[PDB]
């Protein structure tokens, strides 16, 4: 997270850290969406250009964390995975379209002060909240700058950018399964997700029922926090039908 | 049931330090 | 996934011309000093992905 601040304890209790078993290292962010399901970006699990193709046995999720590096005994919960599901139309070859995956935990987790699920939007929530200029929040233990790492979870609030401005910002082909966020060059505020924040949640708080909803997944960017450039997020609501059918069939 | 309500914040009627920036953007 | 600056000629999946990714089917020809990079058709190799961590209990490792 570039130009963010330390998270308050418990401010993102759905934040998950994807963690490699051997070597032991951070791989990506993710989110807790129920007692047994974690949501992340497909490119965190499957990315052929880097010979990345993780199986359930390669990975752990860590939930309830604040420190990036400490083992937070009796606070964090470390879970193995039963199964990984990647969107069947995930497009790694061109633009990361449908950059979404689900991971099912071996056993359901108990919630705690530090561990609790985020909501997924429905039609009504997406329509109300997904508009240019409305701010959401991104969290993660990624790089503090493009070219370094935080001791504790970082947080930054970023505004949604209008779809034409997102498109003009890049020569990569943008689809309706993506949205972008970040401040304009004139706006006197900056901030972005960066390497290691990928897969993590972009969330917004409903003014109607005080609940947090995950509207996006940190997906991709050209650099981190560059003027005229914007972060891209997977559009969760657009892909919600796939999410629902995986959980209904395999849950 | 109570997805999206944080045990240390909304469940205790406590706001985090920057939440109001988000809500202010929705006006 | 953050694309970052290409660091040698022949790489792709990296920022070649300004803040633009040089994609699959192309490769970046790095400029020397005072020269600009170029993204040209070719067989690129992806730029290699870019702690610290306290050891976790063995039980989580199998
Ligand atoms: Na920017
Ligand atoms: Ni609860």
């Amino acid at each position: 997270i570039v130009e963010g601040s330390d998270a308050e304890i418990g401010m993102s209790p759905w934040q998950v850290m994807l963690f490699r078993k051997s070597p032991q290292e951070l791989l990506c962010g993710a989110s807790l969406i129920s007692d047994r399901w974690v949501l992340t970006a497909a490119h965190c699990l499957l990315y052929p250009p880097w010979d990345k193709n993780f199986t359930e046995n390669d990975l752990l999720v860590r939930i309830g964390k604040h420190s990036r590096t400490r083992y937070e005994r009796n606070i964090e919960k470390i879970s193995m995975l039963e199964k990984i599901y990647i969107h069947p139309r995930y497009n790694w070859r061109e633009n990361l379209d449908r950059d979404i995956a689900l991971m099912k935990l071996k056993k359901p987790v108990a919630f705690s002060d530090y561990i609790h699920p985020v909501c997924l939007p429905d039609r009504e929530t997406a329509a109300s909240l997904l508009q240019a200029g409305y701010k959401g929040r991104v969290t993660g233990w990624g790089n503090l700058k493009e070219t370094g790492q935080p001791s504790v979870l970082q947080v930054v609030n970023l505004p949604i950018v209008e779809r034409p401005v997102c498109k003009d910002s890049t020569r990569i082909r943008i689809t309706d399964n993506m949205f972008c966020a970040g401040y304009k060059p004139d706006e006197g505020k900056r901030g972005d997700a960066c390497e290691g924040d990928s897969g993590g949640p972009f969330v917004m708080k409903s003014p109607f029922n005080n609940r947090w909803y995950q509207m996006g997944i940190v997906s991709w960017g050209e650099g981190c926090d560059r003027d005229g450039k914007y972060g891209f997020y997977t559009h969760v609501f657009r892909l919600k039908k796939w999410i629902q059918k995986v959980i209904d069939q395999f849950g | 049931a109570d997805c999206g309500l944080r045990p240390l914040f909304e469940k205790k009627s406590l706001e985090d330090k920057t939440e109001r920036e988000l809500l202010e953007s929705y006006i | 996934l953050t694309y970052t600056d290409c660091t040698e000629s022949g790489q792709n999946l990296c920022l070649c011309e300004g803040s633009n990714v040089c994609g699959q089917g192309n490769k970046c020809i790095l400029g020397s000093d005072g020269e600009k990079n170029q993204c040209v058709t070719g067989e690129g190799t992806p730029k290699p992905q870019s702690g610290d961590f306290e050891e976790i209990p063995e039980e989580y490792l199998q």
